[PDB]
């Protein structure tokens, strides 16, 4: 039995003969037929693409493990990755039916990391085209959540990851991999109880991840338990020669250290008890618990959608986050009531606060490419890097198949995306420019790192603060907020439509880890609770959300997903 | 929602 089991227990029951490489892939196969599979009752539509050499590649697992030569200590571990990773022989359509007979042809830096080690990837998850978006059905569709049919797996506006979210969480594999360019990562790890690690810039290669936007496109890998996340960490942080398509790692403007440089020896090691919490300060800004009124009092609050806009969380959230206050209180923690200057000086949301427009520390021209023509050529320069003969430029894509609208549902709300997406290939025929000669880029680049230190690194500084702490959402949308007017207005709140603190949080570097912060009682939809901290101070948060962790069992098996 | 700043 494979549900809710760790990697340690598995990787023990390979070392004892209890079960084999080649038997947990068939155990994990099994709960896919039976829960994720068409016309099965619950039908969560999480794997979208199946490997075929899942149990080839198990059985000579078996065969290293029999002649006493394992790969490691993820030989023969199952896992999962979301369809905008590169894994080689399979399709790379991103979820977009433009790429649907796209091909792999090498893998991502992280499954490269992952095959070399042993681990066998059992197939691709879902997520909405070009990760453009969060629970919009792309060319396979949208994963369903395990906890509540009626209520979303992820945030619909920014939660692409949903696939990885919900298969991760039903024990269809040991862990799973995702990606994030607002929330994509954070969103659905939130509505489905896992732990999952946003690093800092550089840490972890994006080679071989279909991009969004290079500035903020990171990877994001998913587990049940903070020991399984860290044996994966262990596994896949490495520095990584080749920086094609890596725009930070690219860049010599502003310095990044490498990825080896920020890694502690070991990441298992980083777990530890109560004791990390004492004597440490972690301030929670009042914007996410229902304590910040003036939050949307200014005259033109937000710079798009429902942002700069006061968040209104749900009560039996509320009631969550008032026992996981009291547990890092109880573990000598102290927990201070804040601002989140990270937010508001980003979506000037209060007289006096500036937004990221108009602040001064980015150019507004630098704004525009960075959503135009640095996207583009991160389209295109992905599509020649792959090489797969029948389709390697972004010209020669069918423009309005990139994210064509669902007939049938509401419109989108940020604005028209079938014809937005086509504008890229309209450049592509025009002419993109490559990354180094975009002229605002040096400045942007600059500008986004100062804008870091102002608002969250020196703030932090002078509050004494080791960590921020919030929900990671405030609320969960209904399942058919597609379709649903009255659905609709909830999943496109502030708060509710992306993870708490939006775009800032990507935008500029800012690390952070999220953990299980328990079930709602009313609804039975899990929340998390995120811990986010200065640039590359990465070991000091995982340490704590593993403490916080500890102090707790805040998590349950789906209840739609029982074991056979 | 998704791209960039926009």
């Amino acid at each position: 039995e494979v549900t809710e089991v760790s990697i340690a227990e598995l990787r023990d029951a390979l070392e004892s003969g209890r079960t084999t490489a080649v038997e947990l892939v068939q155990a994990y196969l099994a709960r896919i037929d039976a829960y994720d599979a068409p016309g099965t009752p619950t039908a969560l539509n999480a794997v979208v693409v199946r490997n075929p050499d899942a149990l080839a590649e198990a059985q000579a697992s078996d065969a290293r493990r029999a002649r006493g030569e394992p790969l490691g200590p993820l030989d023969g571990i199952p896992y999962t990755a979301k369809d905008s990773y590169l894994v080689k022989g399979l399709t790379a359509a991103s979820g977009s039916p433009a790429f649907k007979d796209l091909v792999a042809q090498r893998d991502a830096f992280t499954v490269e990391r992952l095959r070399a080690a042993g681990a066998i990837c059992l197939g691709k998850t879902n997520m909405p085209p070009m990760a453009n978006g969060g629970m919009q059905r792309g060319v396979y569709g949208r994963a369903e959540s395990p906890y509540n049919a009626a209520y979303l797996t992820a945030p619909f506006a920014s939660g692409s990851s949903n696939g990885a979210g919900t298969a991760t969480a039903a024990s269809f594999a040991a862990f799973g991999l995702a990606e994030e360019t607002w929330s994509s990562g954070r969103g659905p790890a939130s509505n489905n109880g896992l732990c999952a690690y946003t690093p800092s810039r550089g840490v972890i290669s994006v080679r071989g991840n279909w991009p969004l936007t290079p500035t903020m496109d990171v990877v994001v890998p998913y587990a049940r338990s903070m020991a399984d996340l860290l044996e994966i960490l262990d596994v896949v942080v490495a520095d990584d020669p080749d920086t094609r398509g890596d725009l930070w790692r690219m860049q010599p403007w502003v310095p990044i250290p490498k990825a080896s440089e920020v890694r502690p020896a070991s990441y298992p090691a980083l777990a530890a008890g109560a004791e990390a919490l004492a004597g440490k300060r972690f301030g929670v800004p009042r914007m996410f618990i229902n304590a910040d009124p003036d939050a949307g009092t200014s005259e033109s609050p937000g710079i798009g959608g429902p942002t700069g806009q006061r968040i209104h969380t749900r009560p039996s959230v509320i009631a969550l986050w008032e026992q996981a206050r009291k547990a890092l209180e109880a573990a000598g923690a102290e927990v201070i009531e804040v601002d989140f200057p990270l937010v508001s000086n980003c979506e000037g949301d209060r007289p006096g606060a500036p937004t990221v427009f108009n602040r001064g520390l980015v150019s507004k021209e630098f704004l525009h490419d960075e959503l135009w023509e640095l996207s583009a050529w991160g389209f295109d320069d992905f599509l020649r890097a792959n090489g797969d003969p029948k389709l390697n430029r972004l010209a020669d894509v069918d423009g309005p198949q990139i994210f064509p609208h669902d007939p049938g549902t509401l419109p989108n709300r940020e604005g028209d995306l079938a014809a937005g997406m086509d504008e890229y290939v309209r450049m592509a025929e025009r002419g993109i420019k490559p990354w180094d000669r975009i002229a605002t880029l040096p400045d942007g680049l600059r500008g986004l790192e100062e804008t870091r230190r102002i608002d969250l690194e020196e703030w932090m500084r002078r509050l004494r603060l080791d960590a921020v702490l919030f929900p990671t959402v405030a609320d969960v949308g209904p399942a058919d907020a597609d379709v649903n007017p009255a659905s609709a207005d909830i999943a496109w709140s502030n708060g509710v439509w992306v993870a708490n603190g939006n775009l800032a949080i990507r935008h500029l570097g800012v690390p952070t880890v999220t953990v299980p912060m328990g079930v709602m009682a009313d609804i039975g939809m899990p929340v998390g609770l995120t811990f986010a901290g200065r640039a590359y101070d990465d070991s000091a948060l995982l340490r704590f959300a593993a403490a916080f962790e500890s102090t707790g069992s805040r998590r349950i098996v789906p209840p739609r997903t029982p074991p056979l | 929602p998704p791209l960039a700043s926009k």
